RNA sequence: GGGUGAAGACCGGGAAGGGGCGUGCCCGCCCGUCGAACGGGGAGCCGGCGGAGACUCCGGCAGGCGCGGCCCCCGCGGAGA
RNA sequence: CGCGGCCCGAGGCGGCGGGGGCGACGGGCGGAACUUAAGCAUAUCAGUACGCCCCGGAGGAGAAACCAACCGGGAUUCCCCG
């Protein structure tokens, strides 16, 4: 016989699922929000998660251990040989928008599917009216999991050690010949065709 | 009718055991002047609607 | 996929169990069997069933049974029961007509409850 | 300043980013339930504004409502008392679309307590609304004196008794001085006041 | 006439379980010679003495066995609903006194720098 | 599931809508132990007894439907009907 | 062709809540006609009767996008006065 699955009936949830692609698959969608459509490669993205994840925070073992071990030590004495200085990235729009004014990040990295996307859809303008480096990236889980939270709308560097400088200036580099503004402020999406493809 | 319910049959039952007259002995040591219970019925004049 | 059909998948189910009893004390009921006798009837009509059909008339509880009146006359006093009739009374009681099995007196039995 | 560029940018809703997303946003809605729960607030300055933090206790519904006038319930049409009570079809509600939404949540979900709304969209048939609501026994809620007040039992049904923000503009309460004299601390309470005969000991 | 719950409390369940039994059995024995043939003043007398020792003996039982039952749930977080303690639904439903209390800590702090101080005019 | 109406309420197929054997697998779109002491429906006759009951009691003789033990078998005849 | 994260949904389990009642007072809606006008249609009766919903020991209101025009006052409520 001939296979039936191209011809059952989903559930309701499924089938807006599925319609709500198409839709945005084949409309005329703004030059703003298609932006948000078309990603940095997957190569460089592998680049940037290495070098961000030797900058990763405090881990949630590691946090449970502290809540005991530093919370009772703090009381015995030398508090501030406590709270070690270690380099980390920063998350979160409130402070990522703090020192993107303030110009001291040198890379944003910003997801791709914020919903709503009211949220982000104004940070590349600002990043590049403040001469700020910055990438769109695949996924919130992933921004989230660099800082061992379940998601994040971005995060950002702030200063790196000298050992790893190489690699984030050739990291630097290749975003910058990755990323063109102008273009992606002039150009439109969608308008897809059934047939057509 | 011949063919009730238990339901029907037993509020007819109460009915029946309550048509009585106020006892000798009660009527005395209560020293009841009205000595007549008006809480009886007569079938051929009431309608139970039980 | 041999059907056209989607049909809700199967999960796991689990069963009660209270952090809190809901019925900490056990608590009796109407069914025991001396309450659930109340008295036997005496008319010439009954000490000739007696006499005659091996058969004694009972005044019980009416949520009674026939099983559970079989029961409780049988541990109530100490004998064997045949078969038994019910009967619910026009002011509301209920009557049973025990028989007692072939190999036992009844009239014994009635005259030590004292009803003879 | 993440906000301000939030509400800067919901300030310009005919822009064409704006309108593609609106667009996107009422055909979703438009294939679901009249009344929803949601994950999370569609637009998180606006909550925050009007009081919703992000604990345990508070929660999020969607809500729509038809749109237009409304029409007498009379049989065949026919009213028939004096010729100026006679109209059928051309009324409009006393209340607001924004009031009526937070009485269709509160009546169906009555263990809840209902606290603001705001708008969200609208198509030309229907709008709908965001309501916050909060669960009066939630632990976190009760020992919070940011949010106590409402565990009260005055607090019960806010949304029956007009005293949310829309109810509380239907009843005219936003003006104050002249023009405002004769409806605090309600209608009903100042026409009695003004017509009572009294009739002291002394006269 | 009758037992006494006095003597009563001094005795182990199986021993009011017996006792029950007996003193049922009696009463239905009573309730037969009540029926049939004639009430003599002595088995009258006896029966309603009978009637209140079967409540009487109940109620010993009862009461020995909610303190047994609740001599055991008692420091768990949750007790059975029949040994909660007895209020209205109202106040059940109630915000506690020092709940009613909480204050910001900004108000708490400025409500300590001006505290009430006793003072007389004239 | 829902839809509508200020409500009370009224209207309603388009909705991830159950079982089995026995633990893993297999089958399966979607209500009602509501509504007929005249419709459908597994099976009862005779004789006798009381003061008031009987197709119901007692005596006799049968039917139907289940459960438990012991023995206990997987088809031949006719030319054809 | 399989499996991890996020997102959006489904079934079950545990612990806590809701529902109904109350010829007054209180809040929110829907809403008459008799009657007066010496007739009657705007007006009046009346923002009443009555219907529906919702709390409490009270409720509601409440710390100015207020009055005023003065050699000014100063959140709300209730009484006296016109
Ligand atoms: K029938
Ligand atoms: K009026
Ligand atoms: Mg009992
Ligand atoms: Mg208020
Ligand atoms: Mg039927
Ligand atoms: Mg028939
Ligand atoms: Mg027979
Ligand atoms: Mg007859
Ligand atoms: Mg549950
Ligand atoms: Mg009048
Ligand atoms: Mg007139
Ligand atoms: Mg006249
Ligand atoms: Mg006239
Ligand atoms: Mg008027
Ligand atoms: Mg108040
Ligand atoms: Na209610
Ligand atoms: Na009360």
């Amino acid at each position: 016989d001939f296979d039936l699955t191209p011809f059952v009936r989903w559930p309701r949830q499924v089938r807006i699922q599925r319609q709500k692609a198409v839709l945005q698959r084949r409309l005329k969608v703004p030059p703003t929000v298609n932006q948000f459509m078309n990603p940095i490669s997957r190569n460089l993205t592998n680049e940037i998660f290495n070098l961000a994840r030797k900058y990763s925070p405090e881990s949630k073992e590691e946090h449970k251990a502290r809540l005991l071990q530093i919370a009772d030590a703090k009381a015995n004495g030398k508090p501030l040989p406590e709270k070690s200085d270690k380099l980390v990235i920063a998350s979160g729009i409130r402070r990522i928008t703090s020192l993107v004014e303030s110009k001291r990040a040198k890379l944003v990295l910003i997801a791709n599917d914020v919903d709503p996307l009211e949220l982000v859809l104004w940070l590349p303008t600002l990043c590049h009216k403040m001469g700020v480096p910055y990438a769109i990236v695949r996924t919130k889980g992933d921004l989230g999991k660099l800082v061992h939270l379940k998601k994040t709308t971005s995060v950002c560097f702030t200063d790196v050690n000298p050992e790893d400088k190489p690699t984030f200036d050739k990291i630097l580099a290749a975003v910058a010949h990755e990323v063109d503004y102008a273009k992606a402020m002039k150009t439109y999406g969608g308008g897809v065709r059934r047939e057509d493809e | 009718s011949a063919n009730k319910t238990l339901e029907r049959k037993l509020r007819l039952g109460k009915k029946i055991r309550m048509n009585k007259n106020i006892p000798r002995w009660v009527i005395l040591k209560d020293k009841l002047k009205k000595r007549w219970n008006y809480k009886r019925h007569h079938w051929r004049r009431s309608h139970l609607k039980l | 996929r041999t059907n056209v059909h989607f049909f809700r998948p199967k999960t796991l189910v689990h069963k009660k169990a209270p952090l809190y009893p809901r019925n900490p004390i056990k608590k009796g009921s109407w069914d025991d069997p001396c309450d659930l006798l109340r008295y036997p009837i005496k008319t010439d009509e009954n000490t000739t069933q007696i006499e005659k059909n091996n058969t004694i008339v009972f005044i019980v509880d009416r949520r009674a049974s026939k099983p559970e009146i079989r029961k409780a006359f049988e541990t109530v006093f100490e004998t064997k029961v045949a078969r038994v009739n019910t009967l619910i009374t026009p002011l509301g009681l209920k009557k049973a007509f025990i028989r007692l099995a072939p190999d036992v007196q009844a009239m014994d039995v009635a005259s030590k409850m004292g009803l003879a | 300043g993440a906000y301000k560029y939030v509400q800067e940018l919901w300030r310009k809703k005919q822009s064409e980013a704006l309108h593609y997303l609106f667009r996107l946003r009422t055909w979703e809605y438009r294939q679901l339930n009249a009344i929803k729960r949601c994950s999370h607030p569609t637009r998180p300055e606006k909550a925050r504004r009007l009081g919703y933090k992000a604990k345990r206790g508070y929660v999020v519904y969607r809500v729509r409502v038809r749109r237009g006038g409304r029409k007498r319930q009379c049989v065949h049409g026919i009213s028939y008392g004096k010729p100026r009570n006679i109209g059928i079809v051309g009324l409009k509600p006393s209340r607001s679309l924004r009031a009526l939404a937070e009485q269709k949540v509160g009546r169906r979900l009555p263990s809840l307590r209902v606290l603001n709304s705001y708008w969200v969209a609208q198509d030309g048939s229907y709008k709908w609304y965001e309501v916050i609501l909060i669960d009066p026994f939630h632990p976190w809620i009760r020992n919070d004196p940011k949010i106590n007040w409402i565990c009260n039992p005055v607090m019960k049904r806010r949304e029956c008794r007009g005293l949310t923000s829309a109810g509380r503009k239907a009843r005219g309460l936003h003006n104050k001085g002249i023009g405002a004299m004769k409806l605090r601390p309600s209608k009903r309470a100042a026409w009695k006041r003004n017509h009572t005969r009294s009739l002291r000991r002394y006269r | 006439p009758g037992l006494k719950a006095k003597d009563l409390i001094g005795l182990s369940q199986e021993d009011l379980q017996r006792k029950l039994a007996d003193l049922k059995r009696e009463l239905l024995s009573l309730r037969t010679m009540k029926a049939t043939a004639g009430p003599v003043p002595e088995r009258i007398a006896r029966f309603r003495v009978c009637k209140k020792d079967v409540a009487r003996v109940l109620t010993i039982i009862n009461q020995k066995a909610r303190d047994e039952a609740r001599a055991a749930f008692e420091g768990a977080k949750y007790i059975p609903k029949t040994f909660r303690p007895k209020l209205t639904h109202a106040m059940r439903c109630q915000l506690t006194d020092k709940q009613k209390r909480l204050l910001p800590n900004k108000v708490m702090k400025r409500k300590l720098q001006f505290p009430k101080l006793k003072y007389a005019v004239k």
